């Protein structure tokens, strides 16, 4: 790990927050209609693939215009709470003069974010799967060398592993993924060797929705990997039924705390050593 | 023999000469014991025996009724006639008794404080000999035909288990890992035996008429496949290179570990160069066996010539390993003999058979 070898190489401090972004009332109505519509009922009956319902709810939590399909054009940022928080963070960070990585698993919502950035006056650069590979290295370089480009747009899985995006200072993960490793790679890509300034990661979640359960699954898988690879003894965080049931909507009203904080509420052998080890392992 | 004593006193011959010559003479004079008896406690046939490697005093015996009896072979009485009394017993009333026949029992090498027993109840149990309680249990998806711990390993403590599955299991007695398996056989693995010479060399004999030597550290399958003809009938390896023309149901490395004795259901025993698996073409004649499970047979140690004691019907056939010459038939059992174990300290033999008897063969005079 970077615990025993840390003293040999430097590492700037990294802070990370998980913002819980309330659903907008129209977005909330669409989500509740979907979780009450007969499609999720058929999913619970097993007559239809649950996967389409998952994709649909992820689309809803990203932005209603994905699922549903002036100041009313495609992808208006005022109709999804996560885009409200992205508005606030982008404005504040631009006033601070920092540089942003904007991550999202969906390329369609990546394009929605592009259209939003064009609606604003932020200079930006995009690299995704649609860009030719032979021209991927220039864009990164142009972002890393100057400061006249503010926000760089990614999905978590484009480019080679660990493309050198060092000139960025802040990073926002617009939506969680099922794999913990792709989000860990997203945050790692900005915060690598030879990073000059403190990098902070903001994960955007919608509370009480499918996205919160995606983050819970991500933490659960990370815990499983850690238990297997570093230490078996580990404080248990989760419930079997609550972790696996992921077609409900309980948005917080701020009277009661969010599900994540409720879950994370606390924070030669001489035949006798051989026999001792056997009986020790067997009593457990 | 007075010549032997005189040569030893006068330094003409090394005492090694007298020791090994007298060991060979004692083995040749093996006969039904005149003044010795073994206590009878198994309700069924004895499938396996094991005298502890250090001090050679205590003997384990697994019966077809699932009980495991621990005998003291020392004549602690003052008479010339004694019975090998049973010290301990995993009987039918023990909470951890095997539900079916115990097929292999083996003392832990390097220490007598632990032993192991595998049964057709799909379990390899590790017993603390003092408390006589199961220190551990390894469960298998299919019945165990044989198992063996390395008699040499100061480093590893793996138990090689051969079940009716086509995979050789390696159960780590250090922190319990029974996941390791060896692929390459195709039918039940009727016998397994670690090399006494090389730490990580394991020979496995299976009903597919093949014997394979594995370096268990290795990631690339078996080292050698034994071939009767050594290449006279050569074919791309899918079904050729068979050790026998039947099921190979018994393995035994020689005392030095430089050769391997394999007995198969084609009524043949064969001797193999353990370093390249070449057949040495030692004849041995016809060795009658039809056992559908593993056949336990042992070799002599500390003698001028090495001997092999093979169950032969209701008898023990004693052969010279490197010449194949038939020494004799020990004839005292009433049913087919399942196992024979050799006490090397005094050139004694203990044979267990289906007649619920353990018979002791001692040198005469």
């Amino acid at each position: 790990m970077k615990s025993d070898v840390k003293m040999s190489l430097s590492l700037p401090d990294k802070n990370e927050q998980v913002l819980f972004c309330r659903l907008t009332d129209e977005q909330h109505k669409v989500y509740q209609n979907f979780v009450d519509s007969k499609e999720v009922y058929r999913i619970l009956n097993g007559e239809m693939q649950i996967f389409s319902g998952l994709i649909a709810l992820r689309k809803i939590c990203n932005h209603p215009d994905l699922f549903s399909g002036e100041e009313d054009q495609f992808g208006y940022w005022k109709r999804s709470g996560k885009m409200i928080v992205v508005e606030s963070l982008l404005k504040i960070w631009h006033k601070q003069g920092q540089r942003v990585l904007l991550f999202s698993q969906s390329r369609q919502m990546l394009d929605i974010l592009e259209v939003f950035l064009r609606a604003q006056k932020y200079t930006y650069l995009k690299m995704d799967g649609t860009t030719t590979i032979a021209s991927r290295q220039p864009l990164i370089t142009r972002y890393n060398e100057d400061t006249s480009i503010f926000v760089f747009l990614l999905t978590t899985r484009v480019g080679g592993l660990g493309v050198n995006l060092t000139g960025a200072n802040r990073v926002v993960i617009y939506d969680p993924d099922w794999n913990p490793s792709t989000d860990t790679q997203a945050r790692e890509r900005a915060w690598r060797i030879g990073q000059k300034k403190q990098v902070t990661v903001y994960r955007l979640l919608t509370a009480g929705t499918i996205e919160e359960k995606i983050y819970h699954r991500q933490i659960f898988k990370q815990f499983l990997t850690n238990r297997v690879l570093k230490d078996p003894k580990q404080r248990r965080f989760f419930k079997s039924n609550d972790l696996y049931e992921l077609f409900t909507l309980t948005s917080p009203d701020a009277s009661q705390s969010t599900e994540t904080s409720a879950i994370f509420a606390g924070t030669p052998l001489a035949s006798s050593s051989l026999l001792a080890k056997m009986r020790a392992r067997n009593h457990l | 023999m007075l010549g032997f004593l005189s040569a030893r006193q006068t330094g003409l011959e090394d005492p090694l000469r007298l020791r090994r010559a007298e060991s060979t003479r004692r083995v040749l004079g093996l006969e039904l014991n005149k003044d010795r008896d073994v206590e009878r406690i198994h309700g069924g046939g004895i499938n396996t025996l094991d005298i502890e490697p250090v001090e050679g005093r205590y003997m384990l015996s697994g019966g077809s009724d699932g009980v495991i009896v621990l005998y003291d072979l020392e004549n602690s009485s003052r008479q010339s006639y004694y019975t090998c009394k049973a010290v301990c017993s995993i009987g039918r009333d023990h909470p951890d008794v095997h539900r079916y026949s115990v097929e292999t029992v083996q003392w832990y090498p390097h220490d007598t404080g632990m032993f192991t027993s595998s049964s057709f109840d799909k379990t390899l149990k590790v017993w603390d000999t003092n408390t006589l309680q199961t220190a551990d249990v390894f469960n298998f998806e299919e019945t165990v035909y044989s198992h063996h711990m390395s008699p040499v390993s100061t480093k590893h403590c793996l138990v090689a288990v051969g079940t009716r599955g086509p995979k050789v299991q390696l159960c780590d007695l250090k922190s319990g890992s029974c996941s390791h398996i060896l692929q390459g056989h195709r039918q039940e693995i009727l016998a397994v035996s670690w090399s006494p010479r090389y730490d990580y060399i394991l020979a496995t004999a299976s009903a597919d008429s093949r014997v394979k030597l594995w370096d268990v550290r290795r990631a690339s399958g078996c080292l050698i496949t034994l071939d009767q003809h050594n290449g006279k009938k050569s074919q791309a390896v899918e079904s050729a290179n068979t050790a026998h023309n039947g099921k190979v149901n018994g393995l035994c490395f020689t005392s030095d570990g430089l050769h391997l004795l394999t007995v198969g259901t084609d009524n043949r025993m064969r001797l193999w160069n353990s370093s390249n698996g070449e057949n040495t073409l030692v004849n041995y004649g016809k060795v009658c066996n039809n056992s559908k499970k593993g056949l336990k047979f042992t070799v002599s140690c500390g003698c001028s010539s090495e001997f092999v004691f093979v169950p032969y019907g209701s008898t023990i056939a004693v052969y010279t390993v490197y010449s194949g010459e038939q020494i004799t038939m020990l004839k005292g059992h009433y049913k087919t003999v399942d196992c024979c174990v050799f006490q090397s300290n005094f050139q004694e033999l203990y044979s267990g058979s289906r007649d619920c008897n353990i018979l002791a063969w001692v040198p005469s005079l």
